[PDB]
């Protein structure tokens, strides 16, 4: 189940990837932030496995976030 | 970190096959023969890291063994521009630089002399690889210095690594053309054995198919070692541009590999390229569709794989699948399965699911491509056995003859006995058999 | 308007020279000078002697700034009180007491507030406890640990002293580049980009809060900062004891010297640890990562 | 104040390296060779008085010692045109000129007749030093001149100093090429003896080890001793970059040093130099990264230490310093510190805690640096052990068959017994071992009895 360091656990675990994966883009991964729930316990959202947590968000830029509403964010995290 | 690879080359085969390799990578990657990545070769997009290790942030090295048991070869590798290229920490060379004098027993000897030598380059690659996922052997079966050395290779690496993918590129011989080495069916015969209780996967690389292929369909009236070797250097390249090119699928070679091996004695892959030109015929470039693309690569002329005739056993695909490379409408891939299947341009095995197995590829980007679209096609076709059965009956004909035995006797492997070679000549027959009944239903009732 | 009052405030005012100067004094980049003073100043502790005589202080700071700074000198003032080491147990808080002054003229003094002086003072002070920190554990010599006969207690203890000079050095690094440098680089840039005078007072002042906030000096870092406080107390101890050798050292007081800078260490973690987890301090996640980067888990 | 350094030039090896120093310096300061700075040399943020000592109103001397047992190397010193860069006062030739015939222990009888010359140089540089933290010796160990004149240098520093630290420049002989001074390893002993006793710190330069780095990094296929001198040179440069540029870190030598040697025994140091090209290949500045300049740092290419392939013993950095000069942002440095340590690019001691520390520091400015960024890379690493402990094997080759022996059993150190050289390696040998101890958990009660 994820915890709140889990979070921070596996956004660390993509930037060490990448940097392996050698995506040293430094301007798209603070734009990528990975989403989990919370330890503490929807409460976190109670997911019964880390995978089940996991989101991603993206920091749209102007003028680009008319492009990017909120509904094709969240189809596009669905 | 990507899944390293290291490419083993042995003996003066497979030696030769190992340097074609290593230069078809380079001019891929865009990499300079010192092992830097030129200038022009700005587009990162290609995995070196899966066969090449980074010497600096910019120098990318290949994680190429080049092992012979003979000095000439690894001398004239190493007198070749590219001999920077390669980390000269990962190349093992027998000092004594006699060879195995083309005796099976004689490689594995020399292999189990030069154990630790060899063991600990390998340990020291492995220790430079941070996610290794196994090691690629060049070789020929039909020496002595890449078939013993490649038998005891084999073995020590899964008493070493028995948790480690073992992937091999094996140079079979010709069986179309006589060999000299009499002892080949024998040194076959070893190999084969080592790929089938130590190799999970053996890519059969007949030199046979490469001057057929050359001579018939790239119009090469002589086809040279050099030239067969770089036309395998060509299909190893398009087999691992999806590997250099990631992607949302076969992002790891046990990914791409697993689909094709159902079962550990069905390691047998036959093989397909695509656009399947004639060196000639370079010229001009056809819209090839899809449809039309899978319908040239149906057609034996395209097949990466020259398989006999056998008119006794409905020979039959086991798997089958297309990595495809360049320009490709999905509607067109789709109508082309849908054809395939409706002309039943190939047939599957009966008694479990089969089909065609098609994968779209990014070509390097470093490397300027010639063609708008390219493929490979990896099949497991039960007409290999005929190439099998056929190495069998060498094999079973060397054993009857005794032929060139007296220097394998010479070899502690052989000396008192070739009773290896007969049971690995027993064991090819069954898998023989196997493949006939894989292109039969009653492969589901197989091993029952 | 705005442009040449710009023009006017750069040029008559030196204001350029004067945030050069507020980075010699209060971020301590004369370093090579403000080592010297600082020398002094722990020398004149090592041995005992009264440093705590602004008369004494004054003089040697005029003298060190005349040296390498001869036009800052004479608006950079130092004052010395007696910080009683008994409440500030930590021999970098000995230097609490000391009062840096410094002559703002006008109209830059109304830039430089006297809340403005007493954050820059703030600050100053911070490097200057920093700085005698760092001097304590670097003035560590073998020769003065050499004395006690327990020559595999004797390295252990020299060992344990490396490690702490290395925790605390990585935290003193991690302050002046990843904070102190880079936000002085984040002014300097922002200065450069300051348009009117209000603007540039409101760049100093965010300058001057985000100093403040990883001082640790807002309320929401007090425990952090009394940790810290904690672990600078322990490092004293480990200094003075450094400073006394092991002859006077002994093996069971190396020991429980260690000991209790394994447990304050270990507390500092998980207060750091408690913060990232909180995210109220992500940033300082990199510094507390820098801290137990190459630090052994013991 | 500066903390002033002397530097001390011992033998024809360490003289030829003092005046390579020297020139360097001059061009990177803009020390005319008669010691006076050139006008372009506008950066009064260099402290002179750190290496230079003021001869006249306009003329700054190096605080530089140039000691020699034979004449010929001392008097092509004075006849470069750095003769006038040293203070005149610090400099001791031996009048007779002869040298030490490769002996290190007619080298250590030499500099006792020039004991008081060398004492008087010694402290009439210490009186033109305004805050002298100790003196920098460099030789050969191989020779006599150099060897013995460093094992007796070491002496009269520890004897006036007891209470400063002694940094040394050291020259260690070359292992690839075979000496001709067959006694070479007997004054290697006796130079590592002083090193032990008498020296705080020594720097070794091996000149195999500079000739392979030349050939793999700089392309040079035979590295001569006054390339090699001109190398050291600008490593030297480097490391007082940040005595002529102040900044964050690196302002004192205590400072610098701290971090480096844990315990006094474990005083071995390796060196490491950024950015290293080739000399063909200075023409591309290449946008290198904190994390790429690291990357490049740790080639082995690019060390200038060849240390041997132990295979026997997993040899692991006990610590490293990295001084980075030039532009460096400090959210690259902390991601290039962070990469490195989840890449691993550093094996530690097993027995304690041990990183690689990073210094950002400026260049200095009267010197113009073709690269953005520069560093320096300083390591300690048990490998150096192998190196170490091939010295040891050739002082047994060579003590075993009392080769050449007959040389220093000429000078008294060595004419009734060798017994300076046989505590010599044995005390080496306690030494390798616990740089090996110091690569294992063990290191705890490493040297304990």
């Amino acid at each position: 189940p994820p915890t709140a360091v889990t979070e921070h656990d596996v956004n660390v675990a993509f930037q060490q990837s990448a940097h392996k994966v050698l995506l040293d883009d430094d301007n798209l991964l603070p734009l990528l932030h990975l989403t989990i729930e919370y330890h503490g316990k929807s409460p976190r959202e109670a997911p019964a496995s880390g995978w089940a947590a996991l989101g991603l968000s993206y920091k749209v830029q102007w003028p680009l976030h008319i492009l990017f509403t909120p509904a094709v964010l969240e189809k596009y995290n669905v | 970190m990507p899944r390293e690879i290291i490419t083993l080359q042995l003996g003066q085969c497979g030696n030769q096959i190992g340097f074609e390799f290593w230069k078809q990578l380079c001019a891929e990657h865009g990499i300079s023969p010192e092992g830097i990545v030129e200038e022009f070769a700005t587009e990162g997009t290609d995995r070196k890291d899966v066969f090449f290790y980074q010497a600096d942030d910019e120098h990318y090295i290949p994680r190429a063994v080049l092992l012979d048991l003979e000095p000439r070869v690894i001398h004239s590798i190493l007198n070749s521009p590219y001999a920077k290229l390669y980390n000269p920490e990962n190349i093992y060379l027998s000092e004594h630089g006699g060879g195995a004098g083309n005796n099976w027993a004689s490689g594995f000897s020399q292999g189990e002399k030069i154990h630790e030598d060899i063991f600990d380059i390998i340990d020291r690659e492995a220790d430079g690889s941070d996610s290794l996922e196994g090691f690629v052997l060049c070789h020929s079966i039909a020496g002595g210095t890449g078939s013993g050395l490649g038998s005891y290779l084999l073995e020590r690496l899964n008493d070493r690594y028995p948790k480690k993918l073992v992937q091999t590129y094996s140079v079979f011989p010709n069986q179309d053309e006589m060999s000299d080495v009499v002892v080949q069916p024998y040194n076959s015969l070893l190999t084969l054995k080592r790929l089938t209780q130590n190799a999970d996967c053996v890519v059969v690389l007949d030199n046979t198919a490469l001057n057929r292929i050359a001579t018939d369909r790239l119009h090469i009236q002589n086809p040279s070692f050099s030239q067969i070797n770089q036309l395998v250097s060509t299909i190893m390249s398009a087999s691992t541009t999806t590997l250099r090119y990631p992607g949302y699928m076969n992002n790891d070679l046990i990914g791409l590999i697993a689909s094709l091996i159902p079962t550990p004695r069905l390691h047998f892959l036959m093989t397909g390229y695509t656009p399947l030109t004639t060196d000639q015929s370079v010229a001009s470039v056809r819209k090839t569709t899809v449809l039309d693309v899978m319908r040239r690569l149906l057609q034996p002329k395209n097949v990466m794989v020259s398989t006999g005739r056998d008119r006794q056993t409905n020979h039959c695909y086991i798997a089958i699948l297309n990595i495809i490379q360049g320009e490709v409408d999905p509607t067109q891939v789709h109508k082309s399965l849908q054809r395939i299947r409706e002309r039943k341009l190939a047939n599957f095995i009966p008694w479990g699911p089969a089909s065609i197995q098609v994968a779209l590829s990014r070509k390097s980007p470093y490397l300027p491509s010639a063609h708008r679209v390219s493929g490979l096609m990896m099949a497991n076709h039960t007409s290999i056995s005929s190439l099998f059965e056929r190495t069998c009956r060498q094999y079973d004909k060397l054993r009857k003859r005794e032929a060139f035995l007296e220097q394998f006797r010479k070899e502690d492997m052989f000396k008192d006995n070739f009773d290896e070679m007969d049971t690995s000549r027993e064991i090819v027959q069954q898998l023989i058999d196997e493949y006939h009944a894989a292109t039969r239903p009653d492969y589901i009732s197989w091993g029952t | 308007c705005c442009g040449n009052l710009m023009q006017t405030l750069k040029k008559d005012y030196r204001l350029v020279e004067y945030l050069q100067a507020m980075r010699n004094f209060f971020l301590m980049e004369g370093g090579d000078t403000m080592y010297d003073f600082y020398t002094s100043i722990f020398d004149k502790i090592r041995e005992k002697e009264t440093w705590q005589n602004v008369s004494f202080l004054n003089v040697q700071l005029q003298e060190a700034v005349g040296q390498r700074y001869p036009e800052d000198s004479s608006r950079l003032s130092i004052s010395f009180e007696n910080v009683d080491t008994a409440k500030k147990k930590l021999p970098v808080h000995i230097l609490d007491g000391l009062t840096l002054s410094y002559k703002v003229p006008w109209p830059v003094d109304i830039v430089i507030s006297l809340e403005c002086q007493k954050i820059y003072n703030q600050v100053f002070l911070l490097l200057l406890q920093i700085k005698w920190a760092k001097y304590s554990l670097d003035v560590l010599l073998f020769g003065e640990l050499v004395s006690t006969p327990v020559r595999q207690q004797i390295h252990r203890m020299f060992l344990l002293r490396v490690k702490l000079m290395h925790f605390v050095n990585s935290l003193h690094n991690y302050i002046m580049t990843r904070i102190l440098h880079s936000t002085g680089l984040e002014f300097q840039h922002q200065v450069e980009e300051a348009k009117d005078l209000d603007q540039l007072i409101k760049i100093h002042y965010r300058y001057l809060s985000t100093i403040h906030d990883r001082c640790l000096l807002r309320e929401k870092v007090s425990f952090v900062k009394e940790a810290i406080m904690k672990v600078l107390n322990l490092a004293l101890m480990f200094a003075d004891g450094w400073q006394a050798g092991l002859g006077t050292w002994r093996m069971e007081s190396i020991e429980k010297m260690e000991s209790d800078f394994k447990n304050c260490h270990m507390f500092l973690v998980t207060i750091l640890n408690k913060a990232v987890c909180r995210g109220s301090f992500p940033h300082l996640e990199s510094l507390a990562l820098s801290l137990m980067a190459g630090m052994e888990q013991s």
